[PDB]
């Protein structure tokens, strides 16, 4: 696990290329469509919601484990868009960031410190041929207390920034346009409901409208960002969401 | 080489207050080529000659790979 | 095996020093330039390193600044030392072996600059210098380092004289670069100038780096318009 | 006429999950002179042929020993037997000053399967080139292990390794039966030892400076045999 | 066109090519199975018999990891050895550190997230196995199977090496027929009935059936070996069986 | 000894003789040690938190500059503003922290708090607070001239008078 | 002759237009924020940064990189000056260490160039107002005005034209919006545009009052209200 002399060519470590592009860089994109999840991120007056695809095909995995959501602080939590093994350790690392800065300076991580933070650590990967790119989208969640509602996305180039709702996977670009024509239609930068029980409800609805396929409650995962508490829905609290949606029209 | 096997000669001379083995000597040399001074070869063949009380007179072909044989004659070069 | 550093400061536009038997004179021409890139700057040609010695340049500044910094670092060293200023030998020397490390040293790279070194001190008078990226250094009575050097040198051979005073040196140096101009005409804007005389009229050393008008006036002298 | 693009350094891989760089490393031990180790459950014992470059030369050293209860043999490379056996060297004083135990002969394997795989995994190294056979006792008996300079050891009862190895080999599978039930009598082990590396040995005699012989078990310390002490067993 | 002869670099597809073939020297290893019963996790192996010079009782496919992890392995043989120290000092490690023994599946984190940094730096190759391993914590029986590029996920029954595509199919005939979830003594015999079910493609080699098993009640959650009339009865069931 | 600090109801202050430790534009301190003061600790943590300002995009809480304070310092008053308002805290030796609706240090402590607490109101209005700071520093006195004072109201701009007595 | 610095330069004249401007009483430093997404919120990254309160820059390439070189000259301009001499640097000073900053990643091997060109521009007491731009290489330049990136052929073009020796900071503002609106790529409006001055002194924007001794930032980002003002006219 040591630094060391090796050699490579310009589409085998990342440096530029005549062009001035990092083909390593634009690769670790393409590694991000792997696991072939969606996701979907929207912001509720006084929540932040994230809903993701589950796929389990293979009968013997407990399905328990399979999980693209994940708790960085009490206050904070990330959907991963890429290969699981780069997940955990994307993972790994935000939880020790948001650890050692509530250590230092005294409040728990902001999600526009945590976002930064993780990417300035992608561009030291970018800009290393002895070390690879992540193949791993994060999309960031949490209620600030200086912003509010709060998404950040970073990737694997260490770009980020904040986000009205996002999406991230192979179907992304239907969920994006659909979101657009949202917006465009009700002019709030928000999903105007005051409780995460709508928002988790009209997140749901937008996934089904747009992918055109029905979820049971194992085809879904869901995250509900509270001030003082993101946490992940189980199973029988998701078939609420999914009952909730079934009842109403 | 040959200034590594002098500061060799010297450090066990006041280490033990005794005279180095000739086969010691010669470990020596080929450590210092297995270290590259510190698989690739270093350096150049040594013919090493010498009397200790235990070995008798002894006299060594010291290899750039960091190997040796005694001989009890050898020649090398042209 | 640096021969392409001295091909590097061949371009770097020209620097003429002249030594009279009462002065030396620098003359340096800037490079014609982008109109928006600043001039009143730090990065000209002729600098100084003492109130008794003065350099001008060829090659890129970047490894001039370095060697003009060490210069003066090591020239306000040796006068707070020795309460008496640095031997215009010793600054070349010392800036002579700086630059000859940098060449001999497959660590590092030959510094791409060549500087005029003018002086005065007491142990050998007036005293003109060059040094090039291979560490050597030659004594002079003219010189010309840069862009033009070959014509340069042979007007300097065919009119210089040994008695000459230093007004004499200025019309020289004026004279030279007007006879190898690269524009067609020579003007105050690209041309930088400086002298070291024998004080006002006592003992000291005084230095000149000459202002834009003053140029003017030296040009409106000898004749370049 | 043909290519191997696979096989320039230990950290690549085939794209049939071979390590070529390791396999041309144990093709190094088929380069050095055939040794022989067998076991019963009393003692165990190395033997081993010794060569040398011409006739005015010393005959090359083939066994070593790490410890006054182990000690190995060394065919392919001499000078990577050296690195390893000064390792084993170290790791059983330190469990003398550390623990007050003699090593255990399997923590031994452990800790040489350890050094060499780390070699195995990293740019700029080459594996080990050498094969070692480790005998030695300890308070589970006597034992005889098969070093591979892939990072593998295997408990055996006996084998063979170096140029010609599988004629002794052969002649250890079809004994096995007789030389594992040699107790209380070592001269016995060592002769089906001696017997043992005579079948590879294709049409050559064994002289007292070309045999080397050794063995430990129950009273007896790590002893080595050369020169005039094989004369009994040739 | 040389995205795959160093380690850390990605495909035009996005995919690490050396790990790739990392798990084709994975598919080249001895088949080995777990499977989580209703209160642990049964192991079993093809343990190939290569000579009559291999001293019978001291070479153990099965590795034991702290008292309640048991793992197996598929491929390098080298690499199998040196993920398991890893996990014996990293179990030893949270044992000294925490007076508790590790949870399963914090384990099993700290073995991915090792693995996983042998993906990213071109000085180093991948591991060349897959390991499964498993065991009884305060949460109950837990099944894994860790692969090359660091990948994990919990198991119901796991199966690596070149009998895998055989094991796999009937696993899940045992998860089909038994959807309450199998006793150990029944995994125990079903597990046998794998092993002997994955020979058959490699019928030339002979091998002896390893298993061991570690369950709440049959083993108070300590990782034990299935010796003597039980492994001889899960034998003459297998036996029965492949007729 | 110079120190009375007054948590009021729209901000806080604190008052010394003729302090001028400004941590942060919000954030201010008062001390007895001064040569471990200014230069050192307070220069110090001042690029970190401006640093931490610049990093983070958001103003710097006193938590941090106490917390900074308290690794670095490894007897000071800090108060100053924040996005969670108004704050007032002491530091001391043992590696402690303590908050007060008001507080003094030093020789003229408890003649000082005497002063406090017959004059405290939890709603006290903010030239009321100076005045109350004022006039127990002006009770802890007989350095310089009498009194300076430093003022930090929820919505504003520190205000620091050189002189106020 | 091309290597991995001529490749740098050609990420910075694919990147996103900027400029700078110098006038008699002040400098500009204006560029196009072009966003990703219509659902990406423009406010939550910053083109153009604070050094320190009399130093500010704009880049064009890989905005990455710019990121983290800020962070690095803000630490720079923190550990040199304010730690030791408790004051911060001429822009003379602070240019030379990011050109420091950039040189060591094109001298590293096994690293690349930043994919960046800079302009920085300040303000100091002896050398007055100041614009430098400085390239992937670490070299540094002095200018007038200058632009880099996608639109700087057209942009220098113009601010040839347009600059004198006589300009004022609100006219130099009034040349940049119409410099940065020939290029645009977007939508033209304050929050597409981003721009900020060093000029006069701004006591407000100390955020503190009393002590006479400080004055406040020379550097001030316009909001977007400002630049919506300025477009009426422009």
């Amino acid at each position: 696990a040591a630094a060391a002399s090796a050699a490579g060519y310009d589409r085998h470590i990342t440096i530029f290329s005549p062009e001035g592009r990092l083909y390593q860089v634009e690769y670790a994109f393409k590694a991000t469509n792997q696991t072939n999840i969606n996701s979907l991120a929207v912001r509720g007056k006084d929540c932040t919601v994230v809903i993701s695809q589950k796929k389990v095909p293979d009968k013997l995995l407990d399905p328990t484990t399979v999980s693209y959501i994940f708790c960085i602080s009490r206050t904070i939590g990330m959907v991963v868009n890429g290969p699981i093994p780069d997940a955990r350790n994307a993972a790994l690392r935000a939880k020790a960031e948001a650890a050692e800065f509530r250590y230092k300076y005294g409040y728990d991580m902001p999600c526009d410190v945590l976002a930064k933070r993780m990417a300035n650590l992608s561009q030291i990967y970018t800009q290393r041929a002895y070390m690879r790119p992540l193949g791993v989208i994060l999309t960031f969640v949490s209620v600030d207390e200086e912003l509010g509602p709060s998404i950040y996305k970073t990737d694997p180039a260490g770009y980020y920034v904040g986000y009205k709702a996002t999406a991230t996977g192979p179907k992304q670009q239907e969920i994006t346009t659909n979101l657009e024509n949202h917006f465009k239609k009700s002019k709030i930068d928000h999903i105007n409901e005051e409780s995460w029980e709508k928002v988790v409800e009209f997140a749901i609805t937008h996934m089904i409208d747009a992918l055109g396929t029905e979820f049971s409650k194992n085809d879904l995962e869901v995250g509900v960002a509270t001030k003082d508490k993101f946490f992940t829905l189980s199973a029988e609290n998701i078939e609420e969401r999914l009952v909730a949606i079934a009842e109403q029209d | 080489m040959i200034e590594h096997a002098r500061t060799a000669a010297v450090t066990h001379n006041l280490y033990y207050d005794e005279d180095i083995n000739v086969e010691s000597l010669t470990q020596s040399v080929c450590d210092l080529a297995l270290r590259f001074g510190e698989s690739r070869p270093f350096g150049v063949a040594l013919l090493i000659a010498g009397h200790d009380a235990d070995d008798g007179y002894q006299l060594f072909h010291a290899e750039p790979s960091g190997t040796f044989y005694r001989y009890n004659a050898k020649a090398i070069g042209s | 095996q640096v021969e392409y550093a001295l091909e590097s400061i061949s371009h770097a536009g020209t620097a003429i020093g002249i030594m009279a038997s009462d002065g030396i004179v620098l003359a340096a021409e800037r490079k014609v330039t982008s109109t928006l890139l600043e001039q009143d700057t730090s990065t000209e040609k002729l600098y100084k390193l003492n109130d008794k010695i003065a350099v001008a340049v060829a090659g890129l500044t970047a490894d001039a600044e370095i060697l003009i910094n060490t210069a003066r670092i090591h020239a306000q060293n040796y006068l707070k030392t020795y309460n008496e200023d640095i031997p215009v030998e010793i600054l070349v020397r010392r800036l002579s072996d700086i630059k000859q490390g940098y060449t001999q040293h497959g660590g590092l790279r030959p510094f791409g600059v060549s500087f005029i070194y003018a002086g005065y001190d007491d142990r050998y008078g007036y005293q003109l210098y060059t040094s090039n990226p291979s560490g050597n250094y030659t004594g002079w009575k003219a010189i010309s380092v840069g862009a033009n050097t070959s014509a340069a040198q042979t007007l300097l051979q065919m009119d210089y004289k040994d008695d000459m005073k230093v007004d004499d040196a200025i019309e020289l140096a004026l004279k030279t670069l007007s006879k190898t101009t690269d524009s067609s005409a020579l003007t105050y804007d690209r041309l930088e100038f400086a002298t070291i005389r024998k004080g006002a009229n006592d003992g000291e050393v005084y230095q000149k780096i000459f202002k834009p008008q003053e140029i003017k006036d030296i040009l409106v002298k000898t004749g370049i318009t | 006429m043909f290519r191997n693009n696979y096989d320039g350094d230990t950290v690549t891989f085939s794209p049939t999950g071979r390590l070529f760089q390791v396999e041309y490393a144990l093709e190094a031990i088929k380069q050095g002179s055939v040794t022989v180790g067998l076991r019963s459950n009393t003692h165990a014992v190395l033997v081993a042929l010794k060569r040398n470059a011409d006739e005015l030369s010393s005959y090359q050293k083939k066994i070593i020993k790490c410890d006054e209860h182990m000690g190995l043999s060394l065919a392919g490379l001499a000078p990577d037997a050296r690195v390893l056996s000064n390792y084993l060297r170290q790791q059983c004083n330190y469990s003398s000053l550390v623990f007050n135990r003699k090593l255990a002969v399997e923590r031994a394997g452990h800790l040489l399967c350890d050094k060499a795989q780390k070699n195995t995994q990293s740019y700029g190294g080459r594996p080990y080139g050498v094969g070692l056979l480790i005998i030695g006792y300890d308070k589970s008996g006597a034992h005889l292990l098969e070093f591979q300079p892939s990072g593998n050891v295997t408990e055996l009862y006996g084998t063979a390794i170096g140029a010609r190895s599988q004629g002794a080999k052969t002649y250890l599978e079809r004994t096995l039966d007789t030389f594992i039930k040699i107790d209380g009598n070592p001269d016995e082990l060592i002769k089906a030892g001696v017997e043992a590396i005579s079948q590879s040995l294709r049409d050559e005699s064994l002289t007292v400076d070309n045999l080397s012989i050794a063995i430990v078990g129950k009273d007896t310390p790590f002893t080595i045999y050369d020169g005039e002490a094989v004369a009994k067993y040739i | 066109t040389g995205y795959d002869l160093s380690n850390s670099v990605f495909s035009p597809d996005g995919r690490n090519f050396q790990v790739e073939y990392a798990v084709k020297a994975v598919e080249n290893g001895t088949t080995s199975i777990g499977i989580k019963c209703n209160d642990g996790v049964v192991f079993a192996v093809e343990k190939l018999i290569t000579s009559k010079l291999l001293v019978p009782q001291k070479n153990v496919k099965i590795q034991v990891v702290d008292r309640h992890i048991g793992c197996v392995y598929s491929g390098l043989i080298p690499d199998g050895r040196h993920l398991v120290n890893r996990g014996r000092e990293e179990a030893a490690s949270f044992k000294k550190l925490y007076k508790t023994p590790i949870p399963i599946p914090a384990f099993a984190d700290r073995l991915g997230q090792y693995v996983q940094a042998h993906t990213l730096y071109n000085s180093v190759r991948p591991f060349g196995v897959s390991t499964i391993f498993g065991g009884v914590d305060k949460n109950g029986a837990h099944l894994y199977m860790l692969e090359p590029s660091g990948s994990y996920w919990g198991y119901k029954g796991a199966a690596t090496g070149k009998g895998r595509q055989s094991a796999k199919a009937e696993l899940e005939k045992l998860v089909d027929h038994h959807p309450e979830g199998l006793s150990a003594r029944e995994a125990v015999k079903q597990a046998a009935k794998i092993i002997y079910l994955a020979h058959e493609d490699n019928k030339e080699k002979d091998f002896e059936l390893e298993i061991s098993w570690c369950s709440l009640s049959e083993t108070n959650g300590l990782h034990k070996f299935v010796k003597g009339d039980l492994l001889q009865e899960a034998i003459d069931f297998a036996q029965k069986e492949i007729n | 000894t110079t120190i009375v600090g007054v948590k009021f109801n729209n901000g806080v202050v604190i008052a010394a003789d003729t302090k001028l430790h400004r941590i942060s534009p919000k954030i201010w301190c008062a001390g007895a040690g001064t040569a471990a003061d200014t230069e050192a600790v307070t220069q110090l943590i001042g690029s970190n938190i401006e640093l931490h300002s610049l990093y983070t995009s958001r103003e710097p809480r006193v938590v941090s500059a106490l917390q900074m304070l308290k690794q670095h310092l490894f007897y000071l008053i800090v108060a100053g503003v924040d996005p969670t308002g108004s704050h007032l805290f002491s530091i001391h030796a043992h590696g402690s922290t303590d908050v007060g609706y008001y507080l003094s240090l030093g020789s003229g402590s408890l003649a000082a708090m005497a002063v406090l607490e017959s004059h405290w109101k939890q709603d006290l209005t903010k030239e009321e607070a100076i005045k109350l700071a004022s006039d127990a520093i002006q009770a802890g006195i007989w350095s310089g001239s009498n009194v300076d004072v430093c003022v930090m109201e929820i919505g504003k701009d520190a205000e620091y008078l050189r002189n106020y007595l | 002759k091309l290597g991995q610095i001529d490749y740098a330069l050609t990420a910075v004249k694919q990147g996103v237009t900027s400029l700078g401007i110098k006038a008699t009483n002040g400098v500009v430093i204006a560029t196009e924020k072009k966003s990703s997404s219509p659902l990406a919120m423009s406010e939550t990254l910053s083109k153009v940064s604070l050094l320190t309160p009399d130093i500010g820059a704009v880049y064009s390439g890989m905005g990455p990189d710019y990121r983290v070189l800020v962070d690095k000259s803000r630490k720079v301009a923190h550990t040199s000056y304010k730690r030791i001499y408790g004051e911060y640097p001429p822009t003379k000073l602070l240019v030379s260490e990011v050109a420091k900053i950039m040189q060591e990643a094109t001298q590293s091997g096994g690293v690349r160039p930043f994919g960046v060109s800079l302009l920085i521009a300040g303000h100091d007491e002896f050398n007055g107002f100041s614009l430098y731009q400085v390239d992937p290489s670490g070299s540094y330049f002095p200018w007038k005005a200058t632009a880099i990136g996608k639109g700087s052929v057209a942009a220098k073009t113009f601010l040839e034209k347009r600059w004198n020796d006589e300009l004022e900071l609100e006219d130099a503002i009034h040349i940049a919006l119409l410099t940065l609106k020939e290029s645009v790529e977007g939508e033209f409006n304050g929050d597409t545009i981003e721009l900020a001055i060093i000029g006069d002194e701004n006591p407000d924007l100390l955020g503190y009052t009393g002590i006479p001794t400080d004055k406040g930032p020379r550097f001030r980002k316009l909001t977007s209200q400002e630049i919506n003002d300025r477009l009426e006219a422009l």
